[PDB]
């Protein structure tokens, strides 16, 4: 639900992400960029951290 | 009644007083009635006549009934700032201090220990640095075991060496 | 709550009363934010000192401790908690409805 | 259709106690803040405004309640506070928005999110950062492809601190902030080591 | 010619002027006159319209008496706007900070209607702003333009518009009166009428007749042939003439009970009476027009009647029925034509007059609502007009207007031009105005009703591409303020030199013509088929005799800006627009060479941009000097005229004014007595004429980078002066107050060398960046004094020195002398707001020697910033061993269309070496249509070119002919245009002729000066820990998300993180990194930063509970 929130039509989105007691992965590339933790790609994964 | 005390009391962003407010509404009729009756704006000076108080007093009155502004309001041109984006938060950490506040407690250390051992415990307590009470000299008599005069001979002692530019040259550039 | 930055799964989701009013510090009843002279907070204003915590960094409302060797002290006459000026961020408040 | 709700909340452990409201947040004084400019003059978010008029709205129908009033001005005055609750969350989504001073639309909660102007697509997708800078550009033909041309100003306002220690390392400003007034008044020997 | 000091500018001219060139300021001058009550415009008025001569101020006066009480027994009535002088003269108020302005009186009738009591109370009404003669309005003294604006003329659009399920054409109206709720007629889905009035749906016209005091008779005498109404007095399922009302009342006042009056009077006091429908003046004018209702009557009763709706009604129905001639019963005929809107026939023009003359309007409406207020509570007899009157609402009503009302916005003042052409805008944007996400993309058009009104070239460039326009050249403004061009019409194939205005609607009964025909002078076209325009703007070949309209002449559909431009016609429309919005952005140098050539309008444009001293009444020159010149009128007094110089502009430059007069000479009415800053012998001159060869040098003059002749740098041929002010205020304190002396905290020796004691620096101190300009020392505060700070006082022996000094250093990036200081206290017994004591303006000056990086421009849209200049040492030479001004890129030239500026080059050339087309034995063949005197030219010579009527391409290849040289024999562009050069480098020749020839250009506002911002560490926004915006303050730069979108498709995550971490939002880190460059360590493992913690305090605080769970 964070992704698409961020994307477009914040408040409605925002009100079933609410409703359906969404827990976000806090996984998703997007998601790490808000969060401010690393993302998933490039120099990010695993692997090469 | 109740919509004059409610206006007055419940309708400022800022609540005042009936009172000031009461002579803030007055300034507002005759000072705009005098403005009229004075073919130009009524001076201030003229103005605190018609109150019988004096001017400092009604530039009080004046510098109340200017009221707060919005911090979102569009300021350029089109809609693409508010100005809210133009304030700076004032409790900021200019980061130069810090790292530098940290080199001078250092060179404090630095300059304390160079000094002998019992001054530089006597001056950390004496300001209280290290601790949150800066000491009298009868308080170290009984940490130190000497007379309270004899810390005053101690302070210049710190100081006047000190006061040899050695410690100085080194501590001058931190201000 | 703390957060270190260890984050695995943020969840959204409806706040009951008995959540909005576990979060807060108390209740605020007075519209009022700014004293027109001496420019604090009112008891209970919308920036109630005591409520969202201290603007003067180790100084309470009567500034009955102004060092920060008080640090967590509730002052005993207007008890707005002794510490950082961080917590008006950090804290919220609340209002009960009628 | 119906379905997609009643579902979603029996199987959640979610009541739809909360979809209606009898308490409100209070955000943060200090995200709202009511802040003096330069001399006096003030400056307020206008979030503190709509928590006056909920407020206030509230606060008198209590004052009808605990005296006990004619029952329509009691269903009018909850009328009222139900619009400022909307107003509170939503400025403008039922009827007119909530204008203030001067005939322009009031900001609420849910305006802080929305579009380029909205934390997320205004202050978290894109933000202001330090060590940065911008100039114009002119042909840079005497360089090699991994060379970029430097207004030498712009470096030096770039690599502050670095030029900072480095001359303080070499003892032309004795501490850092000797050397900062020294790169404020721009001495020559900022330069050298600037390269 | 016909100027009393212009010099010999020859041109190619194909025709003569049956009017010459008009007043160039007449946009505001004629709107302000017709405001006033000016005696020009009072006899004008009294001559074109005498049925009203009435200005704004008189006008609304009108519409406003006589406010009465709620019964009608005490009332008051206005008369007599009358004016007083001004408070002071035009600097004086920009001086010390005041509106320009002059008192306004006005006499009251307090008339008690119950027995009859008169006050003709002259009744002060405040300080009304006044227009100087260049139309610059100065407030608080600072000088604001309003710009002109289009708007829709008030009433009834019809339209039509396809249902796009049986793909019929349907048709309906858009009923728009100046402050008037929407109603809206149509024919539906089906062949019902739509009559949703105010947006509500249902109730189709019989509810609205009938409502009228109608049952179906008076319907069906109009609807038995109206099928599309026949239906709905047959869908009427009710019946009533108040129940129509009723019915009105429950879709038009529903939510309240109704009552058998209550919509009875209220259909009344809705459209029938004047207090909320009143399509304004012109409007009720435009309708009579449109529907023919009223042909020979003055204008009155704004509110809507009922005679225009039924023909409104019948005109939308026979259109639905596709008809040829709606005449609504009762009067004459008008066509079945649908209502066009972005024609000007149907958009007007709201000029200053009647921006200003409505907020007055609404200004009186507020002083009458005060009015009927004090006319109730207070008592009767206890009442006189001045306690019945509040102008507050009035003073209010204007000043809201002019401060912070984008029709009234800064004067931008760069360039004369940019004084001059800022006016003479039509705007399109504003209250009444379409807003840009509002306008869309046929709007922007440049529709055929702009021949002559709008400059089809001049616009902006950036996201108001179409929507703000300015003014042509020949125009005129209507008393109405309908757009009006003057034209020749063609009467039997008679093209008289009558001067007939018309407006877009009065071409499509008309016909216009070709501009420049094969005219024999006897007012026929030779050819029958001549390319004119039909009436719906179609531009085709009709007989010579049938058209009805010829043009004026060229350079009548163009701005001014445009109309410097040589060659034009040789020049890209779209490249021409960069040029002209450039030329409006041009710095002030100190020449400001003429153009060798130009346009004929130059001359004419500058001495009516009041950026030229001119000699405004005849007789000799008493005397010359550079601080005032003395012209001696023949009758006894004289003139003085006092100069201005290093009077900074509205853009931080020069409005310097200098003399190019004689000490004796007789000056003329509308001679020099002045050049300004970008001007020569009267004409504008914004830049230098510069010999050319587009080779590319070397890489250095790539993709639109320049090269130049340093000559002209050492020279400073090209070179800016750049005034600047930091304005420095001392306020009233707790602290105290901050007494700007020498008083400094903490200071050195060598920097306070340039400074005076008296707290600034001293006047003429050279000062460069960071430089302390002002000591503007404050008290400091409260802090606990650091210890090691406490030892340094007690150890060297400094004072605590508890004093703030917020002094003003020069910010990043300025320099040069400082010119002076302008001064205001408290205790000089001044106007100064409450608390500032000291209001200080100190001035510093930098002449911008050019750099690369700063933008310079020629007139055809050829552009770009110096890529580099090197001295002349590697300059290729002509063969008159001659190094050349001005080196470009070629490529630019093929994919731009923009051979024009090499068209002008040549010319120039042969304007700048003369020429004698040799007229041996009969005069060339060129050379006989080519006008005289273009025969003979002699060396460093001036010229001008119309934009559409100029020197042919032909006419060109006979001007190379003779190409007599400068000094040497040198005829380097042969009969066809090239010529020769070699290598300024090499010493050896090029493998083809190279060009040359002469370009104007001049040097751009867009300085690399001005546009660089650095940044390690500023200060922080208010919310958000983030950096702020601006090059003012430290600010700190944007990165985006799609920015974020690359960043991320380079795989960099840790620069990412390091971006929206540490490098915007983590203070300790911030901290933590100046510690590891402040201990020469690597920048050690990010933080987790503030913002990012800001926005979850902005998610929790969203009536949610949120918490991220570690596990
Ligand atoms: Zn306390």
């Amino acid at each position: 639900w964070l992704s698409a929130a961020s994307f477009q039509e914040t408040t409605r989105v925002l009100t079933d992400a609410a409703i359906n007691c969404r827990s976000d992965k806090l996984n998703g590339l997007k998601e790490n960029v808000i969060i401010g933790k690393l993302i998933p790609a490039g120099t990010g994964i695993n692997r090469y951290r | 009644q109740a919509i004059t005390r409610a206006m007055a009391d419940q309708a400022r962003t800022i609540r005042i007083p009936v009172h000031m407010v009461e002579v803030i509404n007055k300034l507002g009729r005759i000072q705009r009635e005098l403005l009229q009756d004075l073919g130009r704006e009524p001076t201030p000076e003229e103005l605190a006549k018609e109150m019988d108080i004096t001017p400092e007093k009604v530039l009080e009155i004046q510098q109340y009934a200017r009221e707060p502004i919005s911090l979102d309001q569009t300021i350029g041109d089109e809609g693409d700032s508010q100005l809210g984006d133009f304030i700076e938060d004032s409790e900021a950490v200019v980061a130069v201090d810090a790292v530098s506040f940290t080199l001078l407690q250092d060179q404090l250390q630095s300059v304390l220990d160079t000094l002998s051992e019992r001054e530089a415990g006597v001056v950390r307590l004496r300001f209280g640095l290290t601790d949150g009470q800066p000491r009298t000299l009868d308080e170290i008599g009984q940490v130190y075991g000497v007379t309270r005069e004899r810390i005053r001979q101690i302070e210049s002692k710190t100081m006047s060496k000190l006061r040899h530019p050695s410690r100085s040259q080194v501590l001058r550039d931190y201000l | 709550m703390l957060d270190v930055n260890f984050f695995d799964e943020l969840r959204i989701g409806l706040a009951t009363a008995e959540d909005i009013r576990q979060w807060s510090y108390g209740e605020v009843k007075k519209p009022e934010t700014i004293n027109y002279r001496t420019l604090k907070p009112e008891k209970d204003g919308l920036f109630c000192e005591k409520i969202f915590g201290p603007t003067r960094d180790w100084e309470c409302y009567c500034g009955k401790y102004k060092r920060v060797r008080f640090k967590g002290i509730i002052c005993e006459r207007c008890g707005v908690e002794v510490t950082r000026a961080k917590v008006r961020r950090e804290r919220m408040g609340h209002i009960e409805l009628a | 259709k119906r379905l997609k709700v009643v579902a979603a909340f029996q199987q959640s452990g979610n009541s739809p106690m909360g979809m209606v409201l009898d308490a409100v947040p209070v955000i943060p004084p200090e995200l709202r803040p009511m802040v003096q400019l330069d001399g006096g003059r003030f400056a307020t978010s206008d979030l503190n405004d709509l928590y006056r008029r909920v407020i206030n709205r509230n606060n008198r129908l209590k004052r009808l309640i605990d005296l006990g009033a004619p029952e329509i001005i009691v269903n009018n005055e909850k009328r009222m506070l139900q619009e400022s609750v909307d107003a509170l969350f939503d400025n403008g989504r039922r009827g007119r928005p909530v204008t203030g001073p001067g005939n322009r639309p009031l900001k609420s909660l849910s305006d802080l999110l929305k579009g380029k102007q909205g934390r997320f697509r205004q202050n978290l997708l894109g933000k202001r950062v330090d060590y940065s800078g911008r100039s114009v550009i002119v042909v840079g033909p005497q360089l090699k492809l991994h060379q970029c041309g430097l207004p030498k100003l712009m470096a030096l306002e770039l690599f502050k601190p670095f030029v900072m220690k480095r001359l303080v390392d070499l003892n032309h400003a004795q501490n850092i902030k000797s050397a900062k007034r020294m790169v404020e008044r721009q001495r020559p020997q900022v330069w050298d080591v600037l390269e | 010619n016909s100027v009393p000091g212009a010099p010999n500018r020859v041109s190619f001219a194909k025709l003569r002027e049956p009017l010459e060139v008009p007043g160039l300021l007449d946009v505001q001058t004629d709107s302000f006159e017709w405001l006033i009550g000016s005696p020009r415009w009072r006899e004008s008025a009294a001559e074109r319209g005498d049925v009203n001569p009435v200005g704004g101020l008189e006008e609304v006066l009108y519409e406003l008496s006589p406010i009465e009480d709620f019964s009608g027994s005490m009332s008051l009535s206005f008369s007599d706007p009358r004016f007083d002088d001004v408070k002071a003269p035009v600097d004086e108020c920009k001086d010390k900070d005041m509106t320009y302005a002059a008192p306004l009186f006005v006499t009251a009738e307090f008339i008690n209607n119950n027995t009859g009591e008169i006050k003709s109370q002259t009744v002060f009404m405040g300080d009304f702003p006044m227009m100087t003669e260049k139309g610059t309005f100065i407030i608080n003294g600072t000088e604001r333009v309003v710009v002109s604006q289009l708007v829709r003329s008030p009433g009834v659009y019809f339209d039509e518009t396809i249902d796009k399920s049986t793909d019929k054409t349907l048709h309906s109206v858009k009923v728009i009166p100046s402050r008037g709720a929407w109603l809206e007629f149509d024919v539906d889905k089906r062949d019902t009428v739509g009559v949703r009035i105010d947006r509500k749906r249902r109730q189709p016209v019989t509810v609205l007749l009938k409502a009228l005091g109608w049952t179906s008779e008076q319907i069906v005498e109009r609807f038995g042939f109206s099928e599309i109404m026949r239906s709905t007095l047959e869908k009427d399922n009710t019946v009533g003439t108040d129940e129509a009302l009723l019915d009105i009342y429950r879709k038009l006042r529903p939510g309240e009970p109704p009552t058998k009056e209550s919509a009875q009077t209220l259909l009344e006091n809705l459209f029938f009476k004047e207090k909320r429908y009143d399509l304004a003046r012109v409007g009720r004018y435009k309708v009579n027009k449109k529907l023919g209702l009223h042909v020979g009557e003055p204008i009155t009763s704004s509110t809507l009647t009922e005679e225009d709706v039924v023909a409104t009604i019948e005109y939308l129905v026979r259109l639905h029925e596709g008809q040829t001639t709606m005449t609504v019963p009762g009067g004459v005929e008008v066509p079945v034509e649908t209502d066009d809107i972005d024609h000007f026939g149907n958009r007007r023009l709201r000029t200053v007059g009647e921006l200003i003359q409505n907020q007055i309007r609404v200004g009186m409406s507020r002083m009458e609502r005060v009015v009927r207020e004090r006319m109730t509570t207070q008592d009767v007899e206890a009442i006189t007009p001045q306690t019945l009157i509040n102008i507050r609402p009035v003073v209010a009503a204007i000043k809201e207007f002019f401060g912070t009302s984008q029709l009234s916005q800064f004067m931008d003042q760069n360039n004369p031009l940019s004084g001059l052409t800022h006016k003479r805008r039509l705007s399109a944007l504003g209250p009444g105005g379409l807003s840009r996400e509002r306008a869309g993309l046929e709007v922007r058009d440049v529709h055929p009703s702009h021949y002559g009104r709008m400059c089809p070239i001049e616009t902006p460039e950036g996201p108001n591409i179409g929507l703000i326009g300015s003014l042509s050249v020949y125009a005129r403004v209507n008393p109405f303020g309908f757009i009006e061009t003057p034209y020749r019409k063609v009467v039997d194939g008679v093209v008289s030199d009558e001067i007939v205005y018309l407006t877009a609607d009065e071409e499509d009964r008309h016909v216009v013509a070709q501009a420049n025909s094969p005219i024999d002078a006897d007012g026929r076209f030779v050819e029958p088929r001549v390319l004119v325009r039909r009436k719906a703007g179609e531009v085709e070949y009709v007989p010579s005799s049938e058209v009805d309209y010829m043009d004026v002449s060229p350079r009548q559909m163009v701005s001014v800006a445009t109309a410097m431009i040589p060659f034009l016609e040789h020049d890209d429309a779209n490249r021409a627009l960069m040029g002209a919005n450039m030329q409006r952005q041009a710095v002030p140098l100190v020449r400001s060479e003429a153009p060798l050539v130009g346009t004929g309008m130059e001359l004419r444009a500058a001495i009516d941009a009041g950026d030229v001293v001119v000699a405004e009444e005849s007789g000799v020159i008493e005397e010359v000097s550079a601080d005032y010149i003395t012209v001696m009128h023949d009758n006894g007094t004289r003139r003085t005229y006092r100069m201005r110089k290093f009077a900074r502009s509205n853009h931080g430059t020069c409005a310097n004014q200098c003399p190019i007069v004689d000490a004796g000479d007789r000056v003329e009415a509308g001679q020099v007595i002045a050049d300004g800053p970008c001007t020569d012998d009267g004409e504008m001159a914004l830049g230098k004429n510069l010999l050319v060869a587009i080779m590319p040098w070397e890489g250095h003059n790539y993709e639109d980078a320049i090269i130049l002749s340093n000559r002209l740098v050492e020279e400073d041929v090209l070179t800016s002066i750049h005034i600047e002010e930091h304005e420095i205020d001392a306020r009233d304190t707790k602290l105290g107050a901050e007494e700007i002396t020498r008083d400094i905290p903490n200071i050195s020796d060598e920097v306070l060398a340039d400074l005076d004691e008296r707290g600034i620096v001293r006047i003429g101190a050279e000062v460069r960046d960071g430089d302390i300009l002002v000591g503007k020392v404050t008290p400091k505060g409260e802090t606990e004094l650091t210890p090691e700070e406490r030892l340094l006082r007690a150890i060297f022996g400094e004072k605590a020195r508890e004093v703030r000094d917020t002094s003003l250093k020069v910010p990043h990036g300025e320099s040069g002398k400082v010119i002076g200081i302008r001064v205001f206290s408290r205790e000089d017994e001044d106007e100064l707001p409450a608390g500032v004591n000291e209001l200080v303006r100190v001035y510093v000056a930098q002449k911008r020697k050019i750099s690369d990086g700063d933008k310079l421009a020629g007139r055809h849209g050829n552009k770009g910033v110096i890529g580099k200049i090197l001295p002349v040492e590697d300059m290729p030479f002509l063969a008159d061993g001659t190094p050349v001004d001005i080196i470009l890129n070629t490529h630019g030239v093929p994919r731009r269309m923009n051979i024009g500026q090499i068209l002008e080059t040549h010319l120039g050339w042969c304007a700048h070496s003369g020429w004698k087309v040799d007229a041996a034995k009969g005069v060339p063949d060129w050379a006989a249509r080519l006008p005289d005197e273009l025969l003979e030219a002699q060396p460093n010579a001036i010229v001008s070119t119309p934009v559409f009527d100029g020197a042919q391409e032909a006419e060109l290849q006979g001007l190379l002919s003779c190409t007599l040289p400068n000094r040497d024999g040198d005829v380097l562009v042969d009969a066809d245009g090239k010529a020769m050069l070699f290598d300024g480098r090499s010493g050896e020749p090029f493998p083809y002729p190279v060009t040359v020839g002469y370009m104007y250009i001049m040097k751009l506002h867009h300085l690399v000066d001005d546009k660089i911002h650095a940044r390690s560490t500023g200060p922080y926004s208010m919310i958000t820990q983030q950096p702020l915006g601006g090059k003012a303050q430290f600010g700190g730069q944007r990165f985006g998300e799609m920015e974020c979108w690359a960043m991320q498709a380079y795989g960099a995550a840790y620069t990412l993180q390091e971006l929206l971490t540490i490098k915007s939002d983590d203070t300790v880190g911030r901290v933590k990194v100046y510690e590891a460059i402040v201990k020469g360590e690597n920048i050690p493992e990010p933080g987790i930063p503030e913002s990012f913690k800001v926005l979850l305090k902005e998610l929790q605080s969203l009536c949610l509970n949120v918490e991220v769970l570690s596990s």
